[PDB]
């Protein structure tokens, strides 16, 4: 019941949240 | 929109930020655990020791965030 990468990829909001966090970190 | 500086979110590339933190692969995304602290992904079979299945738990934390 832990979150998988697939669970993130299939959810547009979760996916966008993850992209935003990665972009911020890479700044 | 946002795009990874390492892999450009190109599915033909490896990335240990966007995909498995240990092997950088996008394969078997249903077997990659998300750490609830650092939000890195980890194949159950990349962990050492490896997990035979996805834990039945509310949250999971990776060896790095556990500091073990
Ligand atoms: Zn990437
Ligand atoms: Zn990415
Ligand atoms: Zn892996
Ligand atoms: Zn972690
Ligand atoms: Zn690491």
């Amino acid at each position: 019941r832990v979150r998988t990468l697939l669970s993130v990829l299939k959810d547009p909001i979760a996916k966008m949240r993850r992209l935003v966090r990665i972009e911020q970190r890479q700044k | 929109g946002p795009s990874c500086k390492h892999c450009k979110d190109d599915v033909n590339r490896l990335c240990r930020v966007c995909a498995c933190h240990l092997c950088g692969g996008r394969q078997d995304p249903d077997k990659q655990l998300m750490c609830d602290e650092c939000d890195m992904a980890f194949h159950i079979y990349c962990l050492d020791p490896p997990l035979s299945s996805v834990p039945s738990e509310d949250e999971w934390y990776c060896p790095e965030c556990r500091n073990d």
